[PDB]
């Protein structure tokens, strides 16, 4: 059981920097993966850039703009910084921590189910 | 006196005044859930009129105040029931009477 | 008559349960006859519990069949009243009428809180049930008479609510089991109809609230021998080879940069070369496997006579065409084959791993749902492995199978290491009148389901508690095991298969019994044909049969020889007549009913002796109870539920109300009675008090917290509940409190109970000490003096029936004509009864 308290992304205009500090308080065990997901209001939830253990970075379509995630598994601290802004970026971000190793699970769905959700944070763009 | 409790909404009309005849299918009872009367067993509605005091006063007041198509529950105190001089062989000399009445075909 | 139908949706909560609490369903009445047979057609809607709700057609509790809301396990509503505990309590609603056609009822049960709500035609039911027992599973249920038509609206796929569910309440259709399909079925039944005819059925089986919990064995703290580097590395490498082979067979590839959409392996090297986290994970997996093996009865052994060499590691098909490939195979399967012990070890290890996974899930907050709801933390697979479907069982087994194959190839010499008793046995016998004492007779029984079936002949006197073949009153034959039972078991013949018929031929004239299977005679070890012989006729025998839980079978007595099968095969030319040949109407039988009821103490009881002495010196009439075999051989201890044969009835209205004071003697309405607990009997296992007429608890683990309780809370339109009526079925205090209040004391424990029939309160005192425990009851209620005790001494208790200062004895309450007699006198009718589990029906 990991509690991921995420705070950041206060309202701002386009081009305004928004920082998001998340803390995955819990056992220091199985801390090898860290993902991010933005559920836009009444819209599909897209995967934001995720970083796996070993300074390994995996990007997606939703990384468009200036996404600079500085999360570290050492202290379970996420630092998703977003200098740029677009009006389509208004979404409830989420901070999911998981035991998956290097984004691959040779064992299968058991370990896959091992996810710890977090409150997340509304990010609004005017 | 007699206290009424609605079971189903009836016609809400054709109230039984004096000089009219009413047929009813009731099911008598005691206070302790001991049945003594039921016209449903004989399958013939009891027919009576208002004004010749052929029925007890609580039953007659309840019948005159309730309407057809309705099923009511009538609780009668021993003062409006047979009282101390009750019904030999059926009714104890001190009991409150519960009736499950249903008015229809008022003439 | 009344018929109860359930919506086959069972919801219940427990400590750590995986089922959600709030549930809401709907019901729409379409057509109803106003007065079936001139009597207002019964129709109730409500919830019922799995254990404790067993309605029966005819001869129920009270005056008729219980149906819904006539017990402390089911709760119902009939449009004007709420039914519970065989008590209808009128409730106010904006629409006050009996359920008519085209009427929509809303019903919502939140498991989390003991509350049930109803709403007739959009008019909420102001009153609600509260503080009831949530143990077991709850299911919707509707009872009705002839001439009605109702339709369920469980929501979603099945039905649709005519009103939005209350906030937080999920539709009831989401609790359908994955293994079964939704249906309309009876609660419990002892019979069934089919093409062959009446197929008797045994008690239905159900699950428990504690079954769904995961209880794994922790293996992380286990220490291992120095195999971690010696051969665990080999195991890891072989697992990596198999995984890479599977990914090469699939569309996964090995690119230098990790990508999920591009199917690129992060390492992209023939040798795994995985960094510390990945390497530690893939090592610790085999390490935990070895830890589970050593935690069980298995012992690993690395010696394999240099088998790694002999293993053909040239299993390369060149199919790989990326950076990571060349995953060889050792032909381990060919080298050594899995034993059945190894396969069951694979099953147990997969079950343990899924068990720890499920425990982690539920700890995190996951709760079982029909579908997977990740945001709401719901997973169909989070149930224990034993409770899983076959798909996840096969999904979580292949990797452990390959690992165990590797273990074999590496030569690890691992070697793998009461109340329901009558509720799981149903007995059917013929009526004693049909007993015959001459002539050869025949009957047949078809075992539709093979198992837990005993068929044969039994004398008219049949003890419903004892099974068949234990007592000498029955020459039964358990064909499921192929053994005849009269006093014990005795192998004879062969077991049947499904659909097999057993012909039972009695020979009253020759005093012999023959058991045949499908027309072929069953043989003995010595070759004796008849299964039984040399049979004293006495009272006679009957076609008796005993079915296990849910077991189904067809008992054909042989009323018509055309429908009688295999009679010409055996019996026709042997001089046997079918049972009940000339009878025009079918034979009436007697089955074993599992309703607990109080019955008087037998004077010949093996362990319980009942004395009765009256007019003794300074002691009123009393009845004593003492154990018989205590401090001797062949002695046993068991819970004893006792009661009295006569109750005390409260008044119709609760209108308040040394040398003894005469005016208080003449004006009192309270009564007294005492219990003397003898020395040597542990006071922590005794109970003194009362039970209501509707008490059917035969718990051998009875505790004071196991008592039934339900509160009827009636409210107004605004929700300001104005009622809190608490209902229970027992009012007996525990002795341990009084013995703690104060070794073996020579002074006996005197517990005096006081009851006020006019005010409505029941009070307790012990050894002259007042008891904070008090009870309040309703008018027109009768209470039987009851005692619950675990016998642990030769002499246990003595029930005195007397009077105190300004207090009358119970005889004045007991007798209407003796209301003004102050002299205590135990009625001749009065007697002590103990609870029995099974009766005849």
């Amino acid at each position: 059981q990991v509690q991921l308290q995420e705070s950041g992304g206060g309202l701002m205009q386009a081009g305004g920097s928004l920082r998001l500090s998340c803390t995955a308080s819990g056992s220091i065990f199985s801390i090898n993966s860290m993902g991010w997901y933005r559920q836009a209001p009444g819209k599909q939830r897209e995967l934001v850039a995720t970083i796996t253990s070993g300074n390994s970075i995996n990007y997606a379509d939703s990384v468009k703009g200036r996404f600079t995630i500085s999360r570290d598994n050492a202290k379970n601290t996420v630092y998703l910084q977003m200098n740029s802004l677009k009006p389509e970026d208004t979404a409830v971000y989420y901070c999911n921590a998981d035991r998956v190793p290097n984004g691959y699970n040779p064992w299968g769905t058991p370990n896959d189910e091992y996810d710890y959700w977090g409150q997340g944070t509304q990010v609004t763009v005017s | 006196g007699v206290e009424i409790e609605t079971i189903s909404p009836g016609d809400g009309r054709t109230f039984p005044k004096k000089g009219q005849t009413c047929v009813v299918h009731y099911t008598g009872m005691l206070q302790n859930g001991k049945k003594f009367d039921s016209s449903r067993d004989r399958n013939k509605p009891f027919k009576f009129r208002i004004g010749k005091q052929e029925v007890i006063k609580g039953f007659e007041e309840g019948a005159a105040q309730m309407s057809l198509g309705q099923r009511a529950k009538l609780t009668c105190t021993p003062d409006v029931a047979y009282g101390a001089t009750g019904h030999p062989g059926v009714i104890p000399p001190n009991a409150t009477l519960i009736f499950d009445v249903e008015l229809l075909n008022l003439e | 008559y009344v018929t109860s139908i359930r919506p086959n949706i069972f919801v219940g909560r427990a400590e750590g349960s995986t089922q959600y609490g709030k549930w809401y369903f709907e019901v729409m009445v379409d057509e109803v006859v106003p007065f079936l047979t001139a009597q207002a057609t019964h129709l109730r809607v409500g919830w019922a519990l799995t254990e404790g709700y067993s309605p029966y057609p005819g001869g129920g509790e009270g005056w008729g069949g219980n149906g819904v809301g006539d017990d402390l396990y089911s709760y119902g509503f009939d449009g004007l009243h709420l039914w519970t505990g065989h008590v209808a309590r009128p409730v106010t609603s904006p629409g006050q009428h009996l359920l008519a056609p085209e009427d929509v009822v809303s019903c919502c049960l939140d498991l989390s809180v003991p509350s049930i709500s109803f709403r007739i035609n959009g008019c909420p039911v102001q009153g609600v049930f509260e503080a009831f027992n949530l143990d077991g599973l709850f299911f919707p249920v509707v009872s009705f008479s002839a001439g009605v038509k109702v339709r369920f609206l469980l929501g979603g796929r099945h039905g649709e609510f005519k009103f939005l569910p209350p906030p937080g309440y999920a539709p009831c259709h989401e609790a359908v089991l994955p293994r079964e399909r939704l249906r309309l079925e009876p609660i419990k039944e002892y019979r069934r109809e089919g093409p062959r005819g009446p197929h008797l059925v045994g008690p239905s089986r159900c699950l428990s609230h504690t079954d769904f919990v995961p209880c794994p064995v922790d293996t992380v703290q286990i220490v291992l021998p120095p195999h971690l580097e010696r051969i665990r590395e080999k195991l890891a490498e072989n697992i990596h080879e198999l995984w890479a082979l599977t990914r090469i067979e699939q569309g996964w590839t090995y690119g230098p940069v990790r990508d999920d959409n591009k199917r690129l392996h992060p390492c992209l090297v023939n040798f795994h070369s995985l960094p510390e986290p990945e390497r530690n994970y893939n090592l610790q997996m085999s390490g935990e496997t070895l830890k589970t093996l050593l935690a069980l009865g298995c012992h690993v052994g690395m010696a394999d006579e240099k088998a790694e060499d002999n293993l053909k590691k040239t299993k390369l098909p060149k199919t790989y065409m990326m950076s990571n490939g060349y995953k060889p195979a050792p032909l381990d399967l060919s080298h050594v084959r899995l034993t059945p012990a190894q396969t069951t070890l694979v099953d147990r290890l997969a079950e343990n791993g899924h068990n720890v996974w499920a425990r982690d899930r539920v700890a995190q907050g996951w709760s079982y749902s029909a579908v997977q709801d990740i945001p709401a933390r719901r997973n169909p697979r989070l149930v224990p492995y034993r409770l899983l479907d076959e798909a996840t069982k096969r999904s979580n087994r292949d990797s452990l199978c390959q690992a165990v194959r590797t273990l074999l190839g590496y030569g690890y010499n691992i070697e793998p290491p009461n109340q329901s008793r009558w509720d799981r046995v149903r007995i059917f016998r013929a009526e004693k009148s049909y007993t015959v004492q001459s002539g050869r007779w025949y009957f047949e029984f078809e075992a539709v389901t093979t198992g837990e079936m005993r068929v044969g002949w039994a004398r008219p006197e049949l003890r419903p508690d004892v099974e068949l073949g234990a007592d000498e009153l029955a020459y039964v034959f358990n064909g499921h095991r192929g053994q005849r039972w009269h006093l014990g078991s005795e192998p004879f013949g062969r077991p049947w298969q499904s659909g097999d018929v057993v012909g039972c031929m009695i020979d009253l004239t020759e005093n012999t019994i023959i058991f045949t299977l499908n027309g072929e005679v069953l043989m003995s070890d010595s070759g004796s044909e008849t299964a039984f012989r040399e049979i004293e006729i006495g009272d006679g025998f009957l076609p008796v049969c005993s079915l296990g839980p849910g077991q189904v079978g067809h008992l054909n007595l042989g009323q018509d020889v055309s429908s009688l099968r295999f009679f010409a095969i055996c019996g026709l030319q042997e001089g046997f007549e079918p049972f009940a040949i000339n009878m025009q109407r079918p034979v009436t039988t007697w089955f074993s009913k599992s309703l607990p009821q109080f019955e008087p103490v037998p004077p010949e009881h093996p362990h319980y002796e009942v004395a009765r002495m009256d007019g003794t010196v300074d002691t009123p009439p009393c009845l004593r109870l003492a154990h018989r075999t205590w401090g001797s051989q062949n002695s046993l201890v068991e819970m004893l539920f006792l009661r009295l044969s006569l109750p005390v009835q409260f008044h119709q209205h609760f209108r308040c109300t040394n040398r003894d004071d005469p005016e208080i003697i003449l004006n009192t309405t309270t009564y007294y009675y005492s219990v003397r607990v003898f020395a040597g009997q542990e006071p922590s296992c005794v109970w003194v008090g009362w039970v209501t007429p509707d008490y059917h608890q035969h718990d051998m683990n009875f505790d004071l917290s196991k008592v039934r309780a339900v509160t009827v809370t009636m409210g107004d339109e605004q929700g300001n509940v104005h009622s809190s009526l608490k209902c229970s079925n027992c009012y007996m205090v525990w002795g341990g409190d009084f013995v703690s209040p104060g070794r073996i004391s020579h002074t006996d424990l005197v517990i005096g109970c006081l009851v006020d029939l006019a005010t409505g309160l029941m009070t307790f005192t012990a050894n002259g000490k007042e008891s904070n425990t008090f009870f309040q009851v309703e008018p027109n209620t009768k209470l039987f003096p009851a005692v619950f005790v675990l016998p642990t001494h030769q002499n246990v208790i003595q029930f005195e029936l007397g009077k105190q200062k300004n207090i009358m004895p119970l005889s004045a309450a007991m007798f209407l004509s003796e209301r003004k007699n102050p002299a205590p006198q135990c009625p001749p009718r009065l007697e002590v009864q103990m609870l029995m589990p099974v009766s005849w029906s």
